[PDB]
């Protein structure tokens, strides 16, 4: 089966440097392009750097700009992040995620368990998830909202906006791609419709397993950018 | 002399039925439609020229989105890709390199290949590993597998040179039907627009009508001089065209049960390889063995007009579903998509 | 002005040709080869020639002097000797490339690349270009003066026999000898060890290999005899083997193009 | 102007083109063979020599050179239904049992398999398909063939034969009556061996005609032919 | 060969006791069916260029 697993956390004196790996299994590695995503544990998720399918194509976030090194090594099918000079804010959960980009592919589509790292001591698209928590039972359907500070409709029809659901504890699972198609075993209930800046999640007859946080991403233009995540909660 | 016997009843029951095919043919299909206006000139310019293939191109099959073709030549490779952009989404390594069909699956999740390794592979498209893997090698034909088209995600009927017709169950990878009665190699079969009834045509000079459930040949249609390389059903599905090597197409009707129209021209005697109809079934689009295609006033049989853009014999062509554009495929190693 | 019109359908002929082969090369799909690139190279060459080099001698012949200027006639002549050297280097990389192709038939294709084309064509042009173009810009500066004319429009070392003879050799007289060896092995060697084609290989070795010396030969031997004696040689005589080599330009098409017949049906 | 995903497929859409150019050139490299004959006239032979449904292909490399063979025997289906697939072979090896000049054929009385083999040599060696593709024969069965010739006489096949009844005369004219079915004689080259079963010298003769057959090849990509 | 004659015997039995319709009528239902979806068909009549994916 599809397997990322990531080492090399721990903690580490600031200023100093470190260097993540993640083993990939199951798949067919040299086709996907990876990303590298934080999470701070308050915070939300945060895109940190991008490398290409055949390492052709290397974006990385302003603030690890310059800190940072993305590379791939794929005959051992293995993603390395090199992080120098840590700062305090480097703190947080990183993550691999596998995307491969063809006509009707689904980016983002797995995501690794992720490793932890915790140092002791203007043109970006804005996405707002106004409502932070929501409290819901049930059987019951909830929208949830999202809106963007430009339009992410492209000229070729496509809508570039990405709805991740983390479940406590784990790792988040991509469930829309696209503003409305669904992802792969993602059940039929969950429904994305949206009108070029303003987008809505609808969950209809919610179960247990949906509660969790929901992040809108865009990936009109890079660097991608996160929404602060909205949480579904029982009671 | 219990042969003979059975020889003359055969007899008199073909000239039972040339009689009767003669007997409902009041009128020809040029005499019912000499008032209707000409459809003009069609100039279709090529849009798109796909570029990668290093051999002869086979075929070529549409998908249903339309935006999404197949193509396959003899350097053992299926091409997936995007007419809009020029962009290759899949490049599939085959096995055998001696393709001779492709055909794309309506959902989009598949796709089929085969030639003269006598076995129709299918090849899943939306696979978790992210790479194109072989789900089924159906093998069970004893002669080069000619064409084959999806039914849908687990059937597909294949057209052999074994002179037989073979419908298969893909996730048992067993034929559930077996057609059989064609004496020469069939080339080519078509599906109808609801699936119940598919046509094939024969180095016999013959085609023949087929039920796919009850597994029997309905109607057998006689005309061409030379071998049917191609046959192509009309958009309602009442009539279909057959492209021969005798240098003619012609027009069938099932519910007449005899041919229609002979869509021929002095000028041209090289033998077709490939048929199609528009959406509306008014043109009617023939590739030849001259370089060139040819599009036929479907109704008058006129030559409305010639897509001239290949330097050798256009094998392949297609028309999307919603009819926006015609892929040629030709052994020159390029797709063109003309509108 | 007959000798105008004559020439000038010369050169007409020459760029005509030029534009056919590479009209050859670029339209039709299946000539888009490795080998066909060099004959693209010396192609673009030879249209140089005819449409530049060869107007401005036909106005120098007609007229019987130089009115242009002492700068636009070094930069004619640097341009039309590093174009000329150019199209010689591009014959003799024609040369290697033929005969590692007979010789070497299993492993030379597999390891000639378009990028090895591209690094031969752009070697034989930077070493045309630094063997020509500094040293005939320069001179009179190196020397400090100009002692050609201001009339006549000619190379001022030519009149010096160590640059002449070191030029005329590296220039025409080694790649002709290598020519000449490279071509008589390929004909050696496309004999069927296990002859129609080897005789008509042969025609065609000898038509390109006659056109060469008859065409690029008496310049060089007027460049060799002109050095020890000014006076010798009368512009007459130096026109007749301009003109040559201009004709060589001419007719590249006609021994090269025409041997492969599907430019021949192309045309 | 493209979206980042639009950008990210034409850069797999690149990367997939340098993977078909580099196949393609592998390929490109390598050597094509199609095997004919007629069936029992030694192509088994052949097979297990250079070796050491559907159609058969053999895999093997002889002096740091890959030959692929193509046997489509199994193929009952009538020839100009698929031989244009094999326009673009390096060579087509013929085999043809030189034993068989005797024996009639069991399917269709009164026909001889000798001229049954003439008629397969001269509609392959004169189909428009392979008007430049070279023929490398191979006279199987030279030992059985000298048996016979003792007790049987080539008049019984050719009888407009005017030679003896010894072996290398007789072999030499079948060796005559098979080139000169060939047409097309500026195009092609035909290189005939006996196949003897001695040293792999079967083998070599096949890399001798294939390396003739490239260097003719060369000679018409350079422009000299 | 009775078995194989008997069947083509049976075959052309029940090909010959179909029911056939008059050549007009079919004709006719042809021209209806082309007249029908003139307007949806992009080779017949050109769409604008705006319309057409590949154009644009
Ligand atoms: C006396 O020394 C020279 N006189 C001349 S006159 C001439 C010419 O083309 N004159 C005819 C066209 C008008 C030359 N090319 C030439 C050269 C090379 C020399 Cl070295
Ligand atoms: C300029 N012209 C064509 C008259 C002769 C020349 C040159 C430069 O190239 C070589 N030097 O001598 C032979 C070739």
């Amino acid at each position: 089966d599809v397997q990322l697993v990531e080492s090399g956390g721990g903690l580490v004196q600031p200023g100093g440097s470190r260097k993540l790996s993640c083993s990939a299994s199951g798949f067919a590695f040299s086709s996907f392009g990876m990303h590298w995503v934080r999470q701070a544990p308050e915070k939300g998720l945060e895109w940190v750097a991008y490398i290409s399918s055949g390492s052709g194509t290397i974006y990385y976030a302003d603030t690890v700009k310059g800190r940072f090194t993305i590379s791939r090594d794929d005959p051992k099918n293995t993603l390395f992040l090199q992080m120098t000079s840590l700062r305090s804010e480097d703190t947080a959960m990183y993550y691999c995620v596998r995307s491969i980009y063809y006509y009707g592919s689904s980016p983002f589509d797995f995501w690794g368990q992720g490793t932890t790292l915790t140092v002791s001591s203007g043109s970006d698209i804005v996405m707002t998830q106004a409502t932070s928590s929501v409290p819901v039972t049930p059987g019951e359907s909830v929208s949830i909202s999202c809106r963007s500070s430009k339009s992410l409709l492209h000229s070729n029809g496509n809508t570039y906006l990405y709805w991740f659901l983390q479940r406590p504890g784990q790792s988040p699972q991509l469930l829309i791609y696209r503003m409305s198609n669904l992802a792969s075993g993602v059940p039929d209930r969950f429904s994305g419709s949206g009108s070029g800046t303003a987008f809505t999640l609808t969950i209809s007859r919610l179960e247990a397993e949906d509660v969790g946080v929901y992040y809108c991403m865009q990936h009109l233009e890079y660097p991608l950018t996160f929404g602060a995540g909205t949480k579904l909660e029982l009671k | 002399s219990e042969l003979d016997q059975l020889r003359q009843e055969a007899e008199q029951l073909k000239n039972q039925i040339r009689d009767a095919r003669k007997a409902c043919a009041d009128a020809t299909l040029s005499q019912i439609t000499n008032n209707i206006d000409p459809v003009g000139r069609i100039q279709m310019r090529t849009r798109r020229t796909l570029r990668g293939h290093l051999a002869k191109i086979y075929a070529m099959h549409w998908g249903t989105d339309s935006r999404l073709l197949v193509s396959a030549s003899q350097d053992g490779k299926l091409i997936i890709w995007d007419s809009y952009t020029t962009n290759k989404v899949h490049a599939i390594p085959l096995r055998s390199s001696w393709v001779m069909t492709c055909a794309y699956a309506p959902s989009g999740n598949y796709v089929a290949c085969g030639g003269l390794d006598n076995i129709c592979s299918i090849y899943n498209l939306k696979t978790r590993e992210g790479n194109v893997r072989v789900s089924r090698e159906l093998a069970g034909h004893t002669g080069y597998l000619s064409c084959c088209r999806f039914l849908d995600d687990n059937q597909i009927v294949t057209s052999s040179g074994d002179t037989t017709c073979a419908l298969w169950d893909i996730e048992t990878g067993q034929q559930t039907t077996t057609f059989t009665g064609h004496t020469g190699d069939v080339m080519s079969l078509s599906l109808a627009p609801d699936t119940r009834l598919f046509v094939s045509g024969a180095c016999d000079a013959s085609a023949k009508l087929w039920d796919v459930r009850e597994g029997m040949c309905r109607q057998t249609f006689t005309g061409h001089e030379s071998d049917i390389n191609a046959i192509c059903f009309f958009p309602n599905g009442n009539a279909f065209a057959t492209g021969s090597d005798d240098a003619t197409c012609r027009l069938f009707d099932l519910r007449a049960d005899q041919e229609l129209m002979t869509y021929s021209h002095d000028n041209i005697i090289c033998g077709i390889t490939s048929v199609s109809f528009s959406k509306s079934g008014r043109l009617l689009l023939a590739g030849y063995d001259d370089f060139n295609c040819n599009v036929w006033d479907a109704l008058k049989a006129d030559r409305a007009g010639v897509l001239a853009g290949h330097d050798n014999r256009v094998s392949c062509l297609g028309v999307t579903d919603d009819g926006m554009a015609v892929a040629t495929g030709s052994w020159d190693s390029f797709l063109k998509i003309w509108n | 002005v007959f000798i105008a019109t004559v020439t000038g359908s010369l050169s007409l002929v020459t760029v005509v040709g030029n534009i056919l082969v590479m009209l050859s090369i670029k339209v039709n799909r299946q000539l888009q080869t490795v080998n066909n690139y060099f004959l693209f190279s010396l192609a673009c060459a030879d249209l140089i020639i005819g449409a530049f080099s060869m107007n401005l001698y036909t106005v120098y012949i007609i007229k019987g002097y130089w009115p242009l200027g002492a700068v636009v006639c070094d930069l004619w002549l640097a341009l039309d000797y590093v174009v000329s050297n150019a199209s010689v280097m591009n014959l003799l990389i024609i040369s290697f490339d033929r005969y590692f192709c007979v010789t070497k038939p299993l492993t030379y294709p597999a390891r000639r690349t378009t990028k090895m084309a591209g690094l031969m064509i752009a070697a034989a042009w930077v070493l045309s270009f630094v063997l020509w173009a500094p040293a005939i810009l320069f001179w009179q500066f190196v020397v400090g003066k100009r002692t050609v004319p201001d009339n006549q429009c000619f190379i001022q070392f030519l009149s010096n026999p160590a640059v002449t003879f070191g030029t005329a050799i590296a220039a025409f007289y080694l790649p002709v000898v290598i020519m000449t060896v490279l071509y008589i092995h390929i004909s050696l060697a496309s004999r069927s060890r296990v002859a129609a084609r080897e005789r008509k290989v042969t025609r065609t070795i000898f038509a390109i290999l006659l056109a060469f010396i008859l065409t690029w030969t008496p310049y060089n031997v007027m460049v060799l005899v002109n050095t020890f004696c000014q006076s010798c040689i009368p512009d007459t005589v130096w026109s007749i083997g301009y003109w040559l080599c201009y004709v060589n330009s001419t007719i590249n098409p006609a021994c090269y193009a025409l041997c492969n017949a599907t430019f021949k049906k192309t045309f | 102007t493209l979206s980042a995903e639009d950008k990210a497929a034409v850069e797999r859409s690149k990367m997939i083109d340098r993977n078909l150019r580099e196949d393609g050139e592998k390929a490109a490299r390598e050597v094509k063979l199609l095997l004919l004959g007629a069936g029992e006239s030694g192509k088994n032979t052949i097979v297990k020599q250079m070796k050491i449904t559907g159609i058969v292909e053999t895999h093997f490399t002889f002096k740091d050179l890959h030959f692929k063979m193509f046997d489509v025997g199994a193929q009952r289906s009538e020839r100009k239904k698929w031989i244009h697939c094999f326009e673009g072979v390096t060579a087509i090896i013929f085999c043809v049992a030189l034993s068989d000049y005797d024996l009639v054929l069991a399917e269709d009385e009164e026909m001889n398999r000798m001229h049954a083999s003439m008629k397969l040599f001269d509609s392959i060696c004169n189909n428009k398909w392979f008007t430049d593709t070279s023929i490398i024969l191979f006279l199987n069965k030279k030992d059985l063939f000298e048996e016979k010739i003792k007790k049987s006489p080539l008049t019984i096949c050719y009888p407009e034969y005017a030679g003896s009844n010894t072996y290398e005369e007789a072999a030499a004219y079948i060796q005559c009556q098979f080139e000169d079915l060939n047409k097309r004689k500026d195009t092609k080259e035909i290189y005939t061996h006996f196949t003897c079963s001695t040293d792999t010298k079967n083998v070599q003769f096949v890399f001798d005609a294939v390396t003739d057959v490239i260097i003719k090849n060369n000679l018409k990509d350079c422009g000299l032919f | 060969s009775i078995a194989q004659a008997r069947k083509l015997v049976e075959q052309l039995k029940m090909e010959a006791n179909i029911d056939r319709i008059k050549v007009s009528k079919a004709a006719a239902d042809l021209m209806a069916y082309c007249e029908a979806h003139a307007k949806e068909d992009p080779l017949l009549t050109p769409v604008p260029a705006s319309e057409n994916p590949f154009r644009e």
